[PDB]
Formats: C-alpha cells, structure tokens, sequence
C-alpha cells in the first residue's frame, strides 16, 4: 500500500505517443520525466490517455513543444510531490513553448520540495494568476513565469463558486481566489500545520505524510513520504537493516548490491556503482573513501587510495584542457590515453595537475601531433603500461609527430615498464635516440622492436642532447656587464663545428632546468678561448648561463658535441636610484617628520639612508623694505587622457633615464620615516635625502633628493615683551618706546600702533624696521591733545600677534 | 647592445684588465 | 676604429681583443 | 648685422664647465640647448659665465639638475626669441629640477613661437606669478609649473618700482606686475602691434622684427625675424637664387648642396641628406618624389620610385614588429638584414606590410632561429642579392634552426638572384631539399656550394612535400557527413606507408593555400578504396579538404609519398531554425504587423517566409455567464550577474538543441516584415510562421514559429442602434426594449440601464446575457411612479460603450 | 565524432546504397 | 555491435564497410 504501483526510471519520451503507456503501472519515477517535441500529435489522442498511478517525481517534470496537448487536468490527476532532487538548471518544472495548453490542471500537485518552476512562451496557457506558489514552493522568489498568455491579459480565470460567491475553497494573497483549472481549485491546508497535508474535513495528517492523506494522523495512510519510504508506511528514518536510497526510500543490502552486480558489466554506459555508506546506498564513496568488495563499504582508505577511472571503449582524446578535467585524480586508468594538445596557455603545470595522479594505463598510451608538449614530466606518477588494448602493429607507446617534444622522462629519477607491445617513435624532431633507448631499457621492451617500427633518420636530429661538457674558464663581472669564457672544444674534425650558442635570462631563484631564453652565437675561436661579453644586464641581479655548441651531422657518426652545465652569476652592485617620493610635514615648533618610499632602482640592497637638514636664513629683501607703503604684500610663509598619460610618463621616462651615472646629518638604518629634532621655531630648512647601500668601504652610492620644510611657529613667540613706554617733548609728540619679540618667528616685518582719545575714534599708523631702528620706536605727531590710549601688535612671517595692553598717556594742554 | 663611450671603456677594462689596453 | 664597431653595430669579444696590449 | 655672432648647432652639455664656453661667438643656436647634470658645479663658477650675444633659439632649451645655477639673467642676458621647431615632449622650455635656482632671470625672451614651458620641482625658484606668458606664448593652455617654491606662498616676489609705486613698467591681468627678477621688470609692447616688437620708447618696430628692435619701423635694425633671416635683413620670404632653410633663414643652392655633400660620406651618425624643393632645403624629399643628382632637386616620380635606406654598419636585426617598422617602404637597402622572429601575432601579412617593398639588398640576407615564420612570401618584391658585405664563410643566404620554416618562395611565380657567396642551410626540418635546390637553380649559386655548406640530413625531414598526386574517387555528401574515397597509393615498399593523414576546416571563400586545420588519421587500406567519412559538419557549409600520406624515410632513397590537390565540398542543405524574434503589432482594425528576424541557423538560403493566420474565437465562459453578480472581473482583452547570464544562456542553448529533427496562408519573399488584410476588427488572431528554403520540388523546411495578436477594435463598433422602446402594464413595470450591437467588438458581455425621475436620483441596474435573451431586454420594477429618463450603454470586450441618446416615459398613476 | 540512431543509420546510408545494408 | 562501435567511440570507414550487403 501507499504505492500501489511500481517504480519506473526517469526516460525521455520523444516524437511518438508509443512510449508515453510505459507509465501504465509505476506510481513513482525515479528520475525526470521529459514529454517533448510532440509534432504529429492531435488533440484528440489525449483524451484517452491518463496516468492516474502517477503520484511521486524525484526529480523534475519537462515539457516542451507538445502539440495538441490541452491540459494535464487528464495527464497526471495525482502528480503530488516532486522531490527536486536533480533539478534542470535549477528548475524542478518547465512548461517551455507548449503551444495549444490552456491550463496547468495538476490539482493534486501540493508541494515541490526543490527548485523553482520555470514556465515561459505558452502563449495559450490561462490559470496562472490564479495560482498559490508560495503555498507549494518554501522559496517563489526563483520563479520564471513570463511570456504566457496572462501576461497580456486576454485569459477569462474562472473557477468554481466565482457563480455561487467564489465559494467551495478560500483565498489569500490581493486577496484572489487560488485555483487550477475550471472545475477543480486548489486545496489549501491551514498554516496550524506547515506541510503534512490536511484531509479534505480539516484536520491534519500525520508529520510522516506530505500534501494529502486518506486518515489524518496515520503514517501508513498518507500519499507522499516527506523523509522516506518503506513497507508502505512513511518513517522519519531508515530502520536496519535498510539504507536510505535515492534519498526517498529505504532498501535493504541486497537490492543497492544487485543494482551494483548489474551496474559492473551489464550496463555500459553511465550506470552508477552503488555502494554502501552511512547507511546510505549512494552511488559512489566520497572523497577520501574506498571501496571494500566484501560489503561494498566506503571503508576509510589512508592516504591516496585509487580511483579507478574506465574510458569509452577504453580510448579517450585529450586536445585540451578541458578533456584533461574529466581524468582528475584518476589513479588508474582502465583504458587507454590519446594525447593531441595542438596548444595551450600554462600547460605541463596544470595539466600535471589534472593528470599527474594516474599510476596505470590498461592499454596503450598515445601521443599524437601534440606540438606544445614539450616534456611528458607531467605524468608525474606513471610507472606501468599494462599493453592489454594495441593499435595495429600492436604498439603500445605511440609517438607521432610531436615537434616540440624533448624528452620522455628523467629515467634517472623514474621508472616505467611496459608488459606488452612495442614502441614507435616517428617524427620526433626534437627528441633523439638517446631517450628511445633508455626508455626501452628501462621499460624491458629492447626485445620486441623489429624493423622500421622505430625511425633511426627522423627522431634524433634538432634535439640539443650533448653528450660532452663545456667548462667554463673567465667569469668576472661588473655593475652591469659580464664577461665569459670557456674551454674551447674541438669535434674530432674540426670543420663540424658552426660556433657557439650562449642562453642567459634573469633567474632570481635557481630552480632553473633548461625548459625567456635570450640566445646568442659566437663565432669559434681562430685555432685563444672563445667567450662573450654581455652588456645591458640590470644591476644586482642573478642570471641563469649556460653555453651550448652548436655542430652539424656528419655521413660518419654523428658528432653530439658539448654542453655547458647551467650556472648562475650575480651582477655587481652600483649607486641606487633617487628615492622616490619624499614629503616632509611640521607637526610642532622643533619636529618635523620625514617620510620617502625606496627608490625603484635599488640596485643591490638599502643598507642606510643618508639625510641631510641645512637651515635656510630668512630672505635679505625682508629687513629693509617697508611693508605698509602704497602697494605691498604680506609674507605670510607656510583616447585623449591615454595620449596625455603615456607622453607624461614618457616625459617622466625620458628625465629617469638620463640620471644614470659640515652640516647636521645622521644614517636612517631600515627606516623609511623620520623626525628631526632641535629644530629652530618657524625657520625654513632645506632637508637633502639620499639613499645608501654601504657605509664603511669606501661608500659610493645615489645622488639627492631635495626637499623643503617649515617649523610650525609659536602661538606667543611674536609677543611684546616690556612695557611701552611714552613720551612727550612740548608740543604733543609722542615718543612710545617698546621692546622687540627678541625671539619672532622669522622676523618681525613692521609694527602698528593704535591710539584713540578718551571718547574719540582711533587712527592707524605703522612702524617698519628702518623706521624702528632708526626711532628706536615710533614717533606720533599731528594729534589732538589730552588722554589717550596705545595699543601695540607685532607683526611676523606667521601672521600678526597679540595686541599688548592698552596704556594711556596725557599730554600736556 | 651598443658600447661607446663610458661603457665601451668600462668593456675593455672588463674584457682585458691583467695585461691592459690602451685605446 | 674601435667606437665606430661597438656602438655603430655589436662587436664580438674577439674583435675587443684586437684592442688590447 | 642682425647677428653678430656665428651659427652654432645643438648640443648636450653635460657634467663639466668645459663645453659651455662653445658659445662664446655664436649668436643663433640651430637647434636645442641642454644644460643638465651638473653635480660639481659651484655658484662661483657661474659668477664670471656670461654669453650675451646669444639670442636665437630653434628648437628648445632644457635645464635639468643643475648645482650651483642661481638665475640665468646672467647666462643668457639676450635670449630673445625661441621658435620650437622641435619640442621636447610638446615643451619648447624645460626647466626640471633646478636646484638653487632662484629666479627665471630670461628677462629679454619676448616670444617662444610654438610649443609650452613646463617648470617643476623647483623649490628656489621665484618670481613664477609676476610672469606674463600670455604676453609670449600664443596659447598658455598647455604650460605645466607646479611643485615650484611660489606653490606654497614662501618667496618675496619683490621686483623695481614698489618702493616707488609699482612703477617702471605696466602691470595687467589680478592686475598684478609682471617682471623677472629683482632689478629687471618685463617688457610688454602695446596692443597696436600684436608681435612685431617695440622700443622702449613705445614706437612700434617693423612688421619683419620680433620683440625688440634699435630703430622703429626698420627691417635691418630688428633683432630677431618673423619669417626669414638674410643678409642682415628680416624679409618676409626667400627670394631667389636663396631658399628657405630651417624654418628661420635662407640660404643659396651652394650652402645645401655643400651639406648634402658632408653627409654622403663623411658623417655616419645624424646627418640629412639636405634637398631641393619648393624652393626650401628640407632635409629628405617628401612622399612620391626623388632626387635628381644633377641639382639635387624633389623632381616627382611616377608609381614607386627608390627609397634607399641605409643600415647601422649595414647589419640590422628584426626580432618583432616594431623592427620591422622602421624598414617600411625601403624599395633597396644598402646594408644587411638579419630575421630573428621568435613570435608574434598575425604575422607574414604586417610583416610584408612593413618589407613587402625590399627589392634590392646590398649585403646578405640572413635569417636565425625564426621560429613564426612558415614563409618569406613577405618578401613580395625581393628579386637580387647584391652578396657585397658577406659573413664569414663568404654567405649570402644563412638560415639556421628555422623550426617552422616551410617555403622560400614560390618558384614557379618568383625571381631571386644572388651574385657573391654561398647559401647555408642547417636545422630546417619543414624544408625539403628541393627547395634548397630550386633556389640554387633560380639565383645561380649552383656552382658555388662546396661540402658542408649546404646540410643533406637536417633539412628536408619533417617535411611535406609530397611528389606524387592522389585523386579522390568516391564523394557524395549530406546535410551533415561528407563521404571521402581516394585512389589506394602505395610506395614501391608497401610496408613504408604508416596510413594517411585527412585534412579539413571551413573555407566559405576557395583562397584556401594551405600555408585552422582539423587532422584525421586514417588507417591504410588493407591491400577496397581508403577514406573517411565526416560527421561534424555543418549543414550548407564549404569545406576545403586535401589528404596527405604519411610515408617513412628509408635507409635507402627516400620515398616522398603523395598528397591530393585542395578540394572544395560543399554539404547539402537542410531544414532551417526557427525564426527568430517574431513580434506582431495592431495598427487598424483589420491590419496587423508581423514583424520577425532571419533564423539563427538557415541551413542554406531563406527562399520564402512562410505565414498562416487563423482566427481564434472567443471563449465559451463569455456567452453563458453574468458579469454584475456580486464578484465579477471585466473580461478587458488588449560574478552574481555572470552566473545567471551563462545559466540562462544554456538554458536557452539547451532547448535551441533539443528542435533539430484549410487556413489562408501565402508566401514571403525576401521580406521579414508582413502586414495582413482583410481581418474582423477586435478578434484574437493565431499567426503561425515559418521559414522556408525550397518551395515547388518537395518542400522541406523549418518548424513553425507560433505568436498571437488582437486587431484594433472599432470606436462606434458597441454602439446601441434602434430606438429604446419602453413598455408598461399595470403595476409600474418598466420592460425596456433595445436593439443589440450586432456586430461589437468581440461580444457583448453585458447592458447596464440608468433611470432616474425627473428630479429624482439615479439608481443603476444590469443586464446579462442570459437575462437578455430571455427577457428580450430589460424589465424594470420596484420604482416609484412618474416621469423618467431612459439611458443604455453597451458594454463589450474592448469597453464601455456610448450612451445611448436619453427616452423619457410616464407610467399610470 | 559519435554515431548512434538516426545519425548511424544515414551514416551507413551515406556509405553504401549502389548494393544496400542491413543492420 | 554496431551502436556499440560508432557512439561509444570512433569508427573507421573500414568498419562501417563490415555492415554491408
């Protein structure tokens, strides 16, 4: 019970109704269920045609271009739950472009568990308006309904009761009516249960059940199991001996191992070998997990345990990058490889990464035109051919055509072995008979190669497999030159030889094995060691060097010539560049702090930056020149864009590349800010910076960097100090005398004095330094007599002081 | 690349150096 | 010459050593 | 007079006092003027450094890190005018970085002709804003000066006449003063004359001067020319026998002949080879002209006349393109080339933009480790080697491990001579040994080869070059697969044939050389025609295919093997896509608009569109039900972006995949936009469109592509037509009777009846379908007795209607 | 590339057809 | 087979020359 039919798989019915009765029985599919591209189809076949077993979908149901087909009220009137355990892009039901469908009809379609429906182009489709997806869908903000024939509003909504007051169920949110066709409208359980299902009266179903049920609060009478199945009764979890399967039913040891026994060989392609964990038949161990026959168990497995991997017919292409992806991890390969990467961009590195786990290879393995493989090096764990699959002629390493290939394996750090067949290597330009033959001493193959099964004229030729050494002899440098030399080496006929070839590229790191490189040829010596001089090398920097010859193949032996091993040289040391970015900021009267980035040539290291500070004096125009004559002035110290950018930059290029070639100072050791201290108040100071990469022996290093800076002046450093004293002779002139600010910020550019009688207006009037100096003060006159008032305020480079307090002064009448 | 002036009497300096060169 | 070999075009270290004592 | 000093060039003064003293007679400088780096200066030095005569500049004048430089009022007290010729960077005066420079000091610069003035990082200098650069720059919009010390407000700009009242000289726009230092002030000449100059005075000079002048209004008293310079005269241009020269003077035919002569020979860097034209020694004859060596004048050319370009000690390198750039347009080159090509993208065709126009070289042609290039078919116009400058061994053709290197040239259609040396070819493995030889037939070098020279087991290996012919014998196609035979070849030793190679790609247009090809490798037959049949094509493609054989090089003469010619196979057409985007517009009552896109995919040539259109009637529900019951609705008919981008773009592509295998209707030729006639107003129309490639024998084509609309509906279409009777019997009952709209919009879905007393209100009442037809009407009850009024509007699909003229009844008291 | 269903069967269509197949 | 031949993998002309009358 609870099921009365079978289970069906998923199948994909297509261009003929001959198919669609393989539902006559099954209650539930086990998969999705695709009706699509349905040309020939009439109207009139659908009215006999109806599925009311169907209750249950795991997946998704797909509908796409079925003509005639009206509505499915008739198809599936008991379609319940729809798991969404697989969805189609994130859809557990599209209705796309079915064209004669005027309404939905599923009534029975309570809940869909995961995913979202996509409906879309039914331009006759009604009764969607009229539909409560947030009642069936926990989330309906993934929804996709546009395009239908609701959308322009042309569809006549009508559903039972609208007559009778919209009556015989509720509605909800407007507050519309909630219905899926004309004679039957959707069934709403109260939210006093979220979504075990209601019977038709009221009261709920049991927490087991899912959308309806026959007898509230009976497991066993439900319709849909919300966790799982088992002896028709609905089970929150799978009992032993039973495994949950396909997350909705329960089954016992014995069918996930019968599916498993039919899934081994009598099923070729895309069968899953179920096996057993957590008490869950699921169709492959998880990471980390292997499989044990005995049980069929994900016994934990320690370290890299194998992950066999099997190939359609055992014969797999890899041209790229993306057919590599598929054999990720792939410890053994059952099955054999073909290799045809025509180009890349970063290969050998991510394609060990996506092929160096495999340990074993069924069949053969093949290498065919790949021209940007250049080392076999990303096999990184390859080590036995088995040689149960052959090519014709039964070959079981197949190179062929590989211009760029230099070598196989580093046999003295590899093994492989080859149980059957025989090599063949055809067009290998780079790559010579040396590596043929130690692969097949290593590989115990040297017994089964016969005539022309491997290419004696066409695989050891460009390859660079000296044989001999070249040492070098002279090697001392410069700051940005090195000079070269070695042992010059002679074939046994001295006319095989065309020069020398030099290899150099800046290597900061020596991991550095051959295969950037710069190349440059040197004519042999005149029978006196032959060498280079390299000249634009940056300073302090490591270059990677070797030197290889460069010989032609004689009719007789060939002559392999010699190879130089690859060594490193370090350029010396120079004066390092401006240090870039200087900006100096006064903070107080005595401090002001430093701050510079490091230069963008260090060329060697910044062992200590030198800073020079000088004080500036005040200009000489500022203490003989009147500042309140008619005219003055206070000095009061403190594609359009990319054309412009790129001749700015060149411009600062251009400036960057022709700077090539007792004052208080102190050595800033691996510091980039600094603050000067003992620092006159308000006194501008020319700060001179250097950056330096050695101190004691005979230090030489770059040139300066200027900049300038102001103290921050004293808030009553420009106060009058001493009283202001007054003056008089007979006839109204006042004579006021008043201290100097001995100590100003900068100087003091000109006095003024404001006076103003007893009752009267007050009149303005300067002092300057000549002036000052000259009156020892100042000298009012042209003034009505009586009892007046002086107020005095000293003007500085800052800005004007603190007005000193008023003194009164009368004359007499 | 090309040495002539300061650099080209730096190369020879480099180049030779224990006998000398005389330019 | 030995300015019009090294900077007009580039000069091998055989031809610097025709430039020494 | 004018000038009484000499002419001097530019020069580049650098790191010592000993080169500024070169100006000590020259008063015009035919060229820039740089004075930079200067660390070991001191301020004395500049003390006694004086060049007044100096007064013309050409091009620009540059300062650059110069210590111990104060002012250049004192070094170049008479520099009047700079012309900026040639700028540096769009800068006609670059002062950067002139530490302890105070003040400009340039106080007889009146014009700087074209270009700018950029100053910066100058934290001494002053008197910046008292310079008026409106007054010598014709546009100021492109000065740069920042980061100088009047930036921050720190100098006293204090210049002549503000003691005295500003006086002196003028001031204007804030109409602050402008002057250059200390004790000079500006000159600024009256608006009446805009750059002819004036004294001081205030007469202006004459129109030929620039900026001063010792006698008004006098040509040979001025003190630089506007125009041109001769004889110690300003002029307005050259007369003859005298030419212009540098923009600044004119010179007689002598002057730029005599030049040109120094800059044959005896000069290797820098020179130019002066001419003759428009009566102006301008360094090199313009596009499209030559030189006449009689009178080294620009006499035009007819087509491409010689450009010969000379090479740095006649040995130039082409790693890249930039390179090859400057060799454009060189028809001979008296020099060397070296071909050191390791890579680039799109080459051989902007490489033989750029050398497409050598015809001639000098020396020898030599081309080293070009790993990119396939072929010299970019030396389209190479025909002589003129073998004069030779390598050692005495080569004139050097190629060395050209790894892709396929064809020289194409002998049948070319023409190569070589006069001196021999060729060398070594580490070529794409070349064969018969092109080697067809060149050495072709330049006569035939003779000249001795051993050693030329490689006979390096070359010619992995080439394909293919003696032979295969023919196809078998091809007939479909809309998909192409089917392949070819004659069985087979060397003399059938054992030396490893199978045969098929080559295809798609090649819409037949200029397909092969010289972007997918490979196929086809086992040879088994001693039956051999080919291979195509899968993946698609459908009305032209495909170019050609098949190689894949032969062994034996120990004894080398078997060459066959290859097909290039066949061109085009598959057969099939059903075309949907078409796309079909949208359909109302416009009038019987007009629609269909308007559509030509499929994505037309599997051959859209012949026709092809349209049905059927008429759609309206629903059921509409006739049998009543609109005013309480309840109605009015039937009114009319990387997070990434992400869902690619998942709805193969939501799209996943179903664009899935579609590949008595109405009026008619045919659309050649039009994606149809109108269609004779439609019922207001009637929802099912328009069925497809596209179509064959129309009379045995059409097969496309699926349809479905879309609905609704006509316009008629404005006075629900109008009441007929006279409103009205009926009573005894009691008061109002039995209304009224012609319906025979013909609406749609249907009529409803009446509604307003009556009202006279004086009374109104009170609305509906009538139904059903309630129509069986009353014939309205009847009307309930209302109190009296006069009335009568109004009927009739409502339809698109509408409410017009009310109905008003009737008025009595009914029995 | 693969080759099952109608594509099989115009393939072996394509091939033969002078003498007929029978699959 | 045949599907087993041509869809699992690759097939020659060779081998589809073996299903013919």
């Amino acid at each position: 019970h609870l099921y009365p039919g079978e289970v069906c798989p998923g199948m994909d019915i297509r261009n003929n109704l001959t198919r669609l009765h393989e539902l006559e029985n099954c209650s539930v599919i086990e998969g999705h269920l695709q009706i699509l591209l349905m040309f020939k189809t009439r109207p009139e076949d659908f009215r006999d045609l109806s599925f009311p077993k169907l209750i249950m979908i795991t997946d998704y149901l797909l509908l796409f271009r079925v003509y005639g087909l009206e509505s499915l009220k008739d198809l599936f009137p008991n379609l319940t739950v729809i798991r969404g355990s697989r969805l189609f892009f994130n859809y557990a039901l599209v209705i796309f472009e079915m064209v004669h469908l005027k309404e939905l009809g599923l009534y029975n379609l309570m809940n869909i568990t995961r995913g979202s429906v996509r409906i879309e182009k039914n331009n006759e489709l009604c009764y969607l308006a009229t539909i409560d997806w947030s009642r069936i869908l926990d989330s309906v903000e993934d929804n996709y309904i546009v395009l239908n024939k609701d959308d322009n509003e042309e569809c006549g909504d009508v559903c039972p009761g609208t007559a009778k007051g919209k009556t015989n169920c509720p509605a909800t949110v407007q507050f519309v009516e909630r219905c899926w066709t004309h004679s039957h409208c959707q069934k709403v359980c109260p939210t006093i249960c979220k979504s075990h299902g209601c019977t038709a009266e009221g009261l709920c179903c049991h927490k087991e059940c899912l959308g309806n049920c026959s007898e509230p609060d009976d497991p066993t009478k439900c319709v849909a199991c919300r966790n799982f199945y088992l002896d028709g009764q609905c089970v929150e979890t799978c009992p032993p001996p039973y495994y949950h399967f396909q997350d909705w039913r329960c089954v016992n040891f014995s069918f996930c191992q019968d599916l498993h026994f039919k899934c081994r060989n009598s099923r070729k392609p895309g069968c899953h070998q179920y096996v057993i964990h957590n008490n869950k038949c699921i169709p492959e161990c998880p990471s980390g997990y292997t499989m044990n026959s005995s049980n069929l168990m994900c016994t934990p497995c320690l370290g890299p345990c194998p992950k066999v991997c099997q190939i359609l017919e055992g014969e797999k292409t890899i041209d790229s990058v993306t057919s590599a992806q598929e054999l990720r991890g792939c410890t053994v390969i059952n099955g054999s490889l073909i290799i045809n990467i025509r180009g890349g961009n970063n290969l050998a590195a991510e394609l060990e990464a996506n092929l160096g786990l495999i340990e074993e290879i069924s069949g053969f393995l093949k290498i065919r035109r790949s021209y940007a493989l250049v080392s076999l090096s990303f096999f990184r764990k390859l080590h036995l051919i088995r040689g149960e699959t052959l090519e014709i002629g039964n070959y079981s390493f197949y190179a062929l055509d590989n211009q760029n290939l230099r070598q196989l394996w580093d046999w003295s750090k590899h093994n492989l072995t080859i149980t059957q067949g025989k090599l063949f290597f055809h067009y290998n330009p780079k790559l010579c008979l040396s590596e043929i033959h130690k692969m097949e001493e290593v590989s115990g193959t040297k017994g089964r190669q016969e005539r022309n099964d491997i290419a004696l004229k066409t695989n050891g030729d460009q390859a660079s497999c000296e044989n001999e050494l070249l040492k070098f002899s002279f090697i001392r440098t410069s700051f940005d030159k090195i000079l070269l030399r070695w042992e010059p080496y002679w074939p046994p006929d001295f006319r095989d030889l065309l020069g020398f070839m030099l290899f150099y590229k800046e290597a900061p790191y020596q991991n550095v094995t051959e295969f950037s490189w710069t190349v440059v040829d040197i004519d042999p010596p005149q029978r006196s060691h032959p060498g280079w001089l390299m000249r634009g090398l940056k300073p302090w920097t490591q270059y990677a060097i070797f030197v290889k010859t460069l010989v032609t193949f004689s009719d007789e032996r060939r002559t392999y010539g010699a190879k130089s091993d690859i060594i490193y040289v370090q350029t010396d040391a120079t004066n390092p560049s401006v240090p870039l970015d200087p900006i100096s900021v006064s903070n107080s009267s005595s401090q002001i702090i430093l701050k510079w980035k490091p230069p963008s040539d260090p060329n060697g290291n910044i062992t200590h930056y030198l800073v020079y500070w000088e004080r500036q004096a005040e200009d000489s125009e500022l203490f003989e020149l009147d500042y309140c004559l008619k005219g003055l002035k206070l000095p009061s110290r403190t594609d359009s864009q990319i054309l412009k950018e790129l001749e700015e930059s060149s411009f600062r290029k251009t400036f960057e590349d022709y700077l090539h070639n007792h004052r208080p100072f102190e050595k800033v050791v691996n510091k980039e800010s600094l603050v000067i201290s003992g620092l006159r108040h308000f006194t501008g100071y020319r700060i001179e910076l250097q950056a330096c990469n050695q101190d004691s022996p005979d230090e030489r290093c770059s040139v300066a960097a200027y900049v300038s800076a102001r103290t921050m002046p004293e808030a009553k450093a420009d106060d009058i100090v001493g009283p202001v004293t007054h003056e008089i002779f007979e006839n109204n002139v006042v004579h006021l005398m008043w201290q100097e600010p001995k100590e100003p910020n900068g100087l003091i550019v000109l006095y003024e004095v404001s006076y103003r009688r007893y009752g009267d207006e007050e009149l303005h009037l300067c002092v300057s330094r000549k002036h000052f100096a000259l009156e020892r003060g100042c000298r009012l006159r042209g003034l009505s007599p009586g009892n007046y008032s002086v107020r005095v305020r000293a003007t500085s480079l800052a800005g004007n002081g603190s007005w000193t307090e008023p003194t009164y002064f009368y004359v007499t009448d | 690349q090309h040495l002539c002036g300061s650099h080209l009497v730096e190369a020879l300096y480099l180049v030779c150096g224990e006998r000398g060169f005389f330019y | 010459g030995i300015e019009e070999q090294c900077c007009t075009s580039i000069c091998s270290l055989y031809q610097l050593e025709n430039y020494c004592n």
